[PDB]
C-alpha cells in the first residue's frame, strides 16, 4: 500500500530550481515563493546550528574559525546594515508593547485630550456621524499646528520590514533571521556571566562569539543551483514509503 | 547479487574480476600517463589492469 | 536476493560528479534533517565497548601492533604516544590507542577537537547494592558515562552506540561538519579496522 | 460537434459569450490577467464605433489595452509565456469545453439539434430526438423529417457530411477556432484553419 | 488550559450567536474550505499544514516544517484551491513532463492544440532535446 | 427579542468602526472603545430609538489624502432591498456629491438591486455587506495575517529590484472577504506580514486578480 | 557588486573539478609539476589550492544575464 | 539450491539490436541493463543533465545523423 502511494505522489512539481535571486522560482519564468522554507536552510545541518550545539563552537573556536577563513572572508561583506537595523528594531519593540493593536495618526491624540474634552461639557445632537463630544475635537485637529502633527505620525508606521527581506543575506554579512538573533543573543549574555562567574579559562571574548555563529549561518545556507521541488518530492516520498507501519 | 561483508569501505564497493576485467576507460596517451596505458594495453580482457 | 545495477562514467565529469557530489564523505548525513546516515555498524560497536573501558593493557609490541593493522598503509611517517603507566613495563592502555589514530589521521594542519556529551549506557549500567553512607562524592560526576575528549586524547569514558553510531552529537557525526567528508569517512574505516583487529 | 448546431451551423452557445471568450482569448494570447478580471464589468458587442454613443459597451479596451501593454516594455512580437496564464488558458478552455456540453437548446434558432455519440473506434451517429424536441421546437421545419418510421432512427453519419458540418462550422467561427488553436501569435502564419 | 469542547460539522455562521462563550479568534475547522470562504486563503494555509502534519504525527513520522509550507505556496497561489494530482500540475509549462505522466497522448494533443514554444528550462524539455538542462548541475557552463 | 436586536445593532456599530479605522479614516479611541451599556446611552429602545437611520453615519472623512472625501454607512430595514431606496440613495449622493457607501441588510438584497448597482458603478461604488459578513472581524483571529496596501512607487521599487513581470505574483480575487473587507479592487498589490514558527515574519506581495 | 555571493557553492568546486580533471586528463598543459601521480583527481587539490584555474564559471542569473566567476575569488575554505 | 539461477551478467560492446542499434539483453549474448521507469525518474530527481548526456545519449545510441 505505502509503495503504491509512493508511485502516486511521484507524478508530482518537477522543475522548481533556486535561482541566483535566492528566491525559489519554477520552470517558467514563475515565481513561487520568495525564500525558502524560511531562507535557504534546507536542514544541512540545522540540526546544528540552532539547539545548544553552540556549548561545542564555545570550544574548538579556532579551528572553527581559521579553518573557515574569516579573514579570507572579511574584506567581501560589511556588518553595517544588520546593526542599525536591528538596533532600531529592538528600540521599536521596546516601547511597543502590544503590537497587535490598532494605533494611528491622533488615536493617541484623542487618547490624550479625551481628559479636556470630558472636561469641558461640550454637547449637541448626535446629527451625522459621531457623537457630540467627538465632533469639536475633529474639526479641532484640522486647526492644529502640523508641528505636533509631525511628532505623533512619526511614531506611527511599522517596525521596520525584516532584515532578510531588503537584505538579500548571500551579499551582506549578519543577515540572521528574527528568531536566530534571539537564539545567538540569549546565549551570549548567558554565557558571559555564565563564565566570569565560572572559573573562565577561556580565551575567547563577546564578539568573537557572534562573528563565529554569524558565519556559520551564511555557511549553513543552501547554494543556488539545487532543484528544490524534487528535494521536497522524496522528502514527502519517504513518508509516503514509511506510512507501512500500521 | 549482494552480501553483506566488512572488508570494505563504508565509501568503497569491491567488484569481481568480471566488470572491473571488460569494462574501461579511454584516454589520449600523454607523455605523463605512459606506463599506465601502456601496461594496460600490455594486459587486456584477460588480466587487470 | 533483491539485485544491484552497476555503473562507470566514461568521462571525468560523472566520475567527479559521483566522487564528491555523490559520495558518502561529504553527504554524510541525512539533508531530510541534518542527522548522520552512514554511521558504524553493530558489529563493530561490541568491540568498542570492549576496548575503551577502565582497564585493557597492552604490552608495547601488541600496541605496535593494533596501530599498524588499523592504519591503511599510505601514510608516511607515523607518530605515535607515550606509556601512560611507566613503573614495572611501559604499559598503555586502549584510549591511548584509538587516540593515535586520530592524532595520525587527522591532517598535520589543524589541530584534534574537544567534547564532553554524553554515552548510551548510563552510569547505573554496573551499580551494586549501596554505598557506605559517605556525602560529598557523588556517582554523578567522575564517572565513565560521559566522554570527555580533550584535544583528541579520550581521558573517560566508554565509546558507546552514540558517537560511532549514527545519531546527532556523535563522534564522525561532528568531525564532518568541521573537518569536510573525507577524513570523516577515513576515521570511520580505521576505527572499524581496529576494531577488528 | 455535440457543441454546434444543424440549423445556423454555430455553436449552441449564443454569440455574446463566444464573443465574450473571443477577447478574453485575445487578451490570453499574451498573458494578461487583472485585465482579463478587469473586463468583465463592461459588455461586449459588434465591432463599431461612433461619437456621442447609444447605451451600449464596447469592445476596443481590447486593442487600446494591447497597445498599451506594447507601449510600454511588456509585448514584442513573440509573446509572453509564464505559469500563471499557463494555469488560467488551461481552466479557460476548460470552461469552454464545459460549455460546449452544457448546451442543449440553440438561443438563436431554437432548433431540435439531434444528440451524437461517439465510438472507440474512430465513429459517429446520430440520434433521433425524442418528442418532447419534436413538440416544442415550432410549427415550421421540424427535426422529424418527411418519412415515417417506427422506434429507432439511429443511423451511420458519414465522413462527408460531417466534413461539411465542420467546414461551415470553421468558416463561420474561425475568428475564434484560430485563436483557440494558436497559444502563441500568429504572425509568421497569419493563415486560416481548415477542417481538413 | 484553554478549556474546550468537541464540535462536528461545518456551518461557520451559525457559530456567532453564540457569541460571547467562546474563543471565535483561534477558531480552525477540518475542513479546508468551509474556511477557505469565510476567512481567506492565508486562512487556508495553517490548517492545510495543521492537517498533514496530524495525519502523519498519529504513526510517529513527522517532515520537517519547511516541505509543508513549501508544498502550500504552488498548490493554491491563484486564490482557489486546487489539487495536484492532475488540475495543478496541469500548469505545467512544459507538457512533456505531462507526457511523463499518465498518458502520452493527451498531453501532446495539448501541445499541439496549443503550440507553444517552450522556453526550455523545465528538466523535461531540454533534457529530451539532447542539451545541458538547468537542473543541479547545468545552470551555468565555461 | 429587542434585546438581541439592539445588541447585534451595537455589534456592528462597533465593527463598523473598526472597519472604518482599519480603512485608515479617523476615529477618536473613545469611539472605537465604548462600551455597549454606553452606546445604551445615544440610543435606546427598539421603537423608541429608531432604528432605520437614526444612527446612519455616513459622516467620517478621508483626511489623509484630503479633508474632502467621506464613504456613506447604510442600514435600510427591507431585507431584499429593492431597487427604488437605491434610487433614494443615489439621489441623495448625487445632492452631496460623495461617491463612497457602504450598505447593510438583514437577510439579503433582491438580484434586480444588485444589478442597478452595476451599472451606476463607476464613481457609484456601494459596497454590499450583509449583516451576516460583518458579524465579527476576519481579521481577529490567530492564523489570518496582517495586510497593508501599497502605494505604485513601492510596488514600482519591487519591480526593479527583482527584475520580474506583473505575471508572477502570486494572484487573489476580490471575492475574498478579506479583499472586500478594506476595498482593493485590481491590478494592485498588499503585501503580507504574516508570521511563522520556522523564523518568522515572512513578507510577500500578492497582486489583487 | 554581483547579487550572487563570494563563497563556494558546492555544485560549482564539484563540477569544475570534474572539469579540470577531464582537462588534465585529455590533452593539458601541466601547469603544476605533477609530483607523481599522473591523475589529475589526485593533483586537482593540488591544481585548486595552487590557483591554477582559469576557468570562467558562467554563473546565471534569473534569466540570461549572467556572471562570469575565476574560482579564486571565491572563499574556497575548510 | 539456487532459488534463483544465480549467474551473472555483464557488457562493454558487442553486437547490438537491428532497428534500434540498442544493446540486447539475455545473459547469453552478454546482455545490458534496463532503465525503467523508478530509474528514469530518480534521474529526473536528482537534478542532473550531463549523466543523461553521457549515458543515455553518448553511450546507448550514438548515432551520426544528418539533416
Amino acid at each position: 500500500r505505502s509503495g503504491y502511494l509512493q508511485r502516486c505522489i511521484i507524478k508530482h512539481l518537477e522543475g522548481l530550481v533556486v535561482q541566483y535571486d535566492l528566491t525559489v522560482r519554477d520552470s517558467d519564468g514563475s515565481v513561487v515563493q520568495f525564500l525558502y522554507g524560511e531562507d535557504g536552510l534546507d536542514i544541512p545541518k540545522t540540526q546544528f546550528l540552532q539547539p545548544k550545539q553552540f556549548p561545542f563552537l564555545a570550544s574548538n573556536y579556532e579551528v572553527i574559525m581559521k579553518s573557515q577563513h574569516l579573514h579570507e572572508v572579511l574584506s567581501r561583506a560589511d556588518p553595517k546594515k544588520a546593526l542599525h537595523h536591528f538596533r532600531a528594531i529592538k528600540k521599536w519593540q521596546s516601547k511597543h508593547p502590544n503590537t497587535l493593536l490598532r494605533r494611528g495618526a491622533f488615536l493617541s491624540y484623542s487618547q490624550k485630550i479625551q481628559e479636556a474634552v470630558k472636561a469641558l461639557k461640550l454637547e449637541s445632537e448626535n446629527r451625522n456621524g459621531r457623537s457630540p463630544g467627538t465632533q469639536e475635537m475633529l474639526r479641532m485637529w484640522y486647526e492644529l499646528d502640523e508641528e505636533s502633527r509631525r511628532k505623533y505620525q512619526k511614531k506611527a508606521a511599522a517596525c521596520p520590514d525584516p532584515s532578510l527581506s531588503v537584505w538579500r543575506p548571500d551579499i551582506y554579512f549578519a543577515s540572521v533571521s528574527e528568531t536566530f538573533e534571539t537564539k545567538v543573543d540569549d546565549y551570549s549574555q548567558e554565557w558571559a556571566a555564565q563564565t566570569e562567574k565560572s572559573y573562565e579559562k577561556s580565551e575567547l571574548s563577546l564578539d568573537r562569539l557572534r562573528t563565529l555563529l554569524q558565519l556559520k549561518w551564511q555557511r549553513s545556507l543552501c547554494e543556488p543551483g539545487e532543484a528544490v521541488g524534487l528535494l521536497a518530492a522524496q522528502s514527502i516520498g519517504e513518508p509516503s514509503t514509511q506510512m507501512t507501519l500500521n | 547479487v549482494i552480501c553483506p561483508d566488512m572488508y570494505i569501505n563504508t565509501n568503497e564497493i569491491g567488484i569481481p574480476m568480471v566488470f572491473a576485467t571488460k569494462l574501461t576507460y579511454p584516454q589520449p596517451v600523454t607523455p605523463w600517463n605512459v606506463q599506465e596505458l601502456r601496461q594496460a594495453v600490455i594486459n587486456g580482457p584477460n588480466v587487470h589492469p | 536476493g533483491d539485485e544491484m545495477n552497476a555503473h562507470f562514467p566514461q568521462s571525468e565529469l560523472g566520475r567527479a560528479e559521483a566522487y564528491v557530489l555523490a559520495c558518502t564523505d561529504q553527504q554524510y548525513l541525512v539533508p531530510k534533517d541534518g542527522q548522520p546516515l552512514a554511521g558504524l555498524i553493530q558489529d563493530h560497536m561490541v568491540s568498542g565497548a570492549s576496548m575503551t573501558t577502565r582497564g585493557c593493557f597492552f604490552t608495547r609490541e601488541h600496541y605496535m601492533e593494533l596501530v599498524y593493522r588499523g592504519l591503511t598503509d599510505k601514510v608516511g611517517r607515523v607518530k605515535l604516544l607515550s606509556p601512560s603507566i611507566l613503573k614495572p613495563f611501559p604499559l598503555w592502555t586502549g584510549k591511548q590507542v584509538v587516540s593515535t589514530l586520530l592524532i595520525n589521521i587527522i591532517p598535520e594542519d589543524h589541530i584534534p577537537l574537544n567534547l564532553s556529551g554524553k554515552a548510551k549506557i548510563t552510569g547505573k549500567a554496573w551499580v551494586k547494592e549501596t554505598p557506605r553512607s559517605v556525602p560529598g562524592f557523588n556517582p554523578d560526576s567522575m564517572c565513565e558515562s560521559q566522554v570527555i575528549i580533550r584535544e583528541g586524547e579520550l581521558l573517560c569514558g566508554v565509546l558507546d552506540k552514540a558517537h560511532y553510531g549514527s545519531s546527532a552529537y556523535g563522534l564522525v557525526h561532528c568531525c564532518y561538519e568541521i573537518y569536510g567528508g573525507e577524513t570523516s569517512g577515513k576515521v570511520l574505516t580505521c576505527l572499524a579496522r581496529l576494531f577488528t583487529a | 460537434l455535440r457543441g454546434s448546431c444543424l440549423n445556423c451551423h454555430m455553436l449552441t452557445c449564443p454569440r455574446a459569450v463566444i464573443h465574450l471568450l473571443l477577447c478574453q482569448l485575445r487578451v490570453l494570447e499574451v498573458g494578461a490577467l487583472q485585465a482579463v478580471y478587469e473586463l468583465e464589468r463592461i459588455l461586449n458587442r459588434f465591432l463599431e464605433e461612433n461619437p456621442d454613443p447609444s447605451a451600449s459597451e464596447i469592445r476596443e479596451e481590447l486593442e487600446q489595452y494591447t497597445t498599451e501593454i506594447v507601449q510600454n516594455n511588456l509585448l514584442g512580437s513573440q509573446g509572453a509565456h509564464v505559469k500563471n496564464v499557463c494555469e488560467s488558458k488551461s481552466k479557460l478552455i476548460a470552461l469552454f469545453w464545459k460549455a460546449h456540453m452544457n448546451a442543449k437548446r440553440c438561443p438563436h434558432c431554437k432548433t431540435g439539434r439531434s444528440v451524437v455519440r461517439k465510438e472507440h473506434n474512430s465513429k459517429l451517429t446520430i440520434t433521433f430526438p425524442a418528442m418532447v424536441h419534436r413538440t416544442a421546437g415550432q410549427k415550421d421545419s421540424e427535426p422529424l423529417g418527411i418519412e415515417e418510421a417506427q422506434i429507432g432512427k439511429r443511423g451511420y453519419l458519414t465522413p462527408t457530411s460531417a466534413r461539411e458540418h465542420l467546414s461551415a462550422l470553421w468558416k463561420n467561427e474561425g475568428f475564434f477556432l484560430n485563436y483557440l488553436f494558436s497559444g502563441m501569435d500568429d504572425d509568421g502564419m497569419e493563415s486560416r484553419f481548415n477542417p481538413s | 488550559k484553554e478549556l474546550v469542547l468537541n464540535t462536528e460539522g461545518i456551518n461557520l455562521p451559525e457559530l456567532f450567536k453564540y457569541a460571547e462563550v467562546l474563543d471565535l479568534r483561534r477558531l480552525y475547522s477540518n475542513d479546508i474550505h468551509a474556511i477557505a470562504n469565510t476567512y481567506g486563503i492565508e486562512a487556508a494555509l495553517r490548517v492545510i499544514e495543521k492537517e498533514i502534519k496530524d495525519v502523519f504525527a498519529v504513526y510517529g513520522i513527522a517532515v520537517d516544517p519547511r516541505h509543508l509550507s513549501l508544498v502550500a505556496d504552488y498548490m493554491c497561489f491563484e486564490g482557489v484551491y486546487k489539487p495536484l494530482n492532475r488540475f495543478g500540475i496541469r500548469s505545467n509549462s512544459s507538457p512533456l513532463q505531462q507526457m511523463t505522466f499518465e498518458t502520452s497522448f493527451q498531453f501532446l494533443k495539448q501541445a499541439t492544440m496549443l503550440g507553444s514554444h517552450d522556453e526550455l528550462r523545465s528538466p523535461s524539455a531540454c533534457l529530451v532535446v539532447g542539451k545541458v538542462v538547468r537542473g543541479g548541475t547545468g545552470l551555468f557552463e565555461l | 427579542d429587542d434585546e438581541e436586536e439592539t445588541y447585534r445593532l451595537w455589534k456592528i456599530r462597533k465593527t463598523i468602526m473598526q472597519l472604518c479605522h482599519d480603512r485608515g479614516y479617523l476615529v477618536t479611541q473613545d469611539e472605537l472603545d465604548q462600551t455597549l451599556e454606553e452606546f445604551k446611552a445615544q440610543s435606546g429602545d427598539k421603537p423608541s430609538e429608531g432604528r432605520p437611520r437614526r444612527t446612519d453615519l455616513t459622516v467620517l472623512v478621508a483626511h489623509n489624502d484630503d479633508p474632502t472625501d467621506q464613504m456613506f454607512v447604510f442600514f435600510p430595514e427591507e431585507p431584499k432591498v429593492g431597487i427604488k431606496t437605491i434610487k433614494v440613495y443615489c439621489q441623495r449622493m448625487q445632492e452631496e456629491n460623495i461617491t463612497r457607501a457602504l450598505i447593510v441588510v438583514q437577510q439579503g438584497m433582491t438580484p434586480s438591486a444588485k444589478q442597478s448597482l452595476v451599472d451606476m458603478a463607476p464613481k457609484y461604488i456601494l459596497e454590499q455587506f450583509l449583516q451576516q459578513e460583518l458579524l465579527i472581524n476576519i481579521t481577529e483571529h490567530e492564523l489570518v495575517p496582517e495586510h497593508v496596501v501599497m502605494t505604485k512607487e513601492e510596488v514600482t521599487e519591487l519591480l526593479a529590484r527583482y527584475k520580474l513581470r506583473e505575471n508572477q505574483l502570486p494572484r487573489i480575487q476580490a471575492g475574498d472577504p478579506v479583499a472586500r473587507y478594506f476595498g482593493i479592487k485590481r491590478g494592485q498589490v498588499v503585501k503580507i506580514i504574516r508570521p511563522s514558527e520556522t523564523a518568522g515574519r515572512y513578507i510577500t506581495y500578492r497582486l489583487v486578480q | 557588486k554581483r547579487i550572487t555571493t563570494p563563497y563556494m557553492t558546492k555544485y560549482e568546486r564539484a563540477r569544475v573539478l570534474g572539469t579540470r580533471a577531464l582537462q588534465i586528463a585529455m590533452c593539458a598543459p601541466v601547469m603544476v609539476e605533477l609530483e607523481g601521480e599522473t591523475d589529475p583527481l589526485l593533483i586537482a587539490m593540488k591544481e585548486l589550492k595552487a590557483r591554477k584555474i582559469p576557468i570562467i564559471i558562467r554563473r546565471y542569473l534569473p534569466d540570461g544575464s549572467y556572471e562570469d566567476w575565476g574560482v579564486d575569488e571565491l572563499i574556497i575554505t575548510d | 539450491r539456487h532459488m534463483v539461477s544465480d549467474k551473472f551478467q555483464v557488457r562493454t560492446t558487442g553486437a547490438r539490436d537491428r532497428v534500434t542499434n540498442q544493446p540486447i539483453g539475455g545473459r547469453n549474448v552478454q546482455g545490458g541493463i534496463r532503465f525503467g521507469e523508478m530509474e528514469r525518474d530518480a534521474l529526473l530527481a536528482h537534478g542532473t543533465s550531463f549523466l543523461l548526456h553521457d549515458r543515455l545519449f553518448n553511450c546507448s545510441d550514438r548515432s551520426v545523423a544528418h539533416v
